[PDB]
């Protein structure tokens, strides 16, 4: 016989980071976290490969 | 509003003294990103399929 | 990856030893029936309206 395994994990972002997130050098508006979510997205994509 | 027996005195010019700035808040999911809106906001919570 | 003093002998033939089997996970409600997918899935959660 044979039986598979299950692998899941979560990742959250609270209000204070999703509202207050600019950069360091520039006076950039608060829409930076919508670019930073894609990094954790492709990181979970690359982390399911490592199992 | 003006307390009885007390008066304000303007000095330089009868005009605007500074501005009431707003600050952006969170609205969500345009496509996969976040969209921020400046002024006051009224969000509903349609829980008419909840128990 | 192979350690410095070791080597892997492959016996029977050059090629794939075994397989890596994807079973099925749950994808939510494509039609009234429940649908399924196999590979690594990745979804988001739109809690951008709650307080």
């Amino acid at each position: 016989t044979w039986s598979p395994l299950a692998f899941k994990e979560s990742r959250v972002w609270d209000e204070k980071e999703i509202l207050y997130l600019g950069r360091l050098a520039d006076e950039v508006q608060a829409g930076v976290i919508n670019e930073q979510i894609a990094e954790s997205l492709t990181w979970l994509m690359a982390r399911m490969r490592n199992r | 509003w003006i307390p009885v027996g007390e008066l304000i005195v303007l000095n330089q010019s009868t005009g605007p003294v500074g501005r009431f700035v707003y600050t952006a808040h969170v609205a969500g999911q345009r496509n996969g990103k976040v969209v921020y809106a400046t002024g006051p906001y009224l969000t509903v919570k349609d829980h008419l399929q909840d128990d």
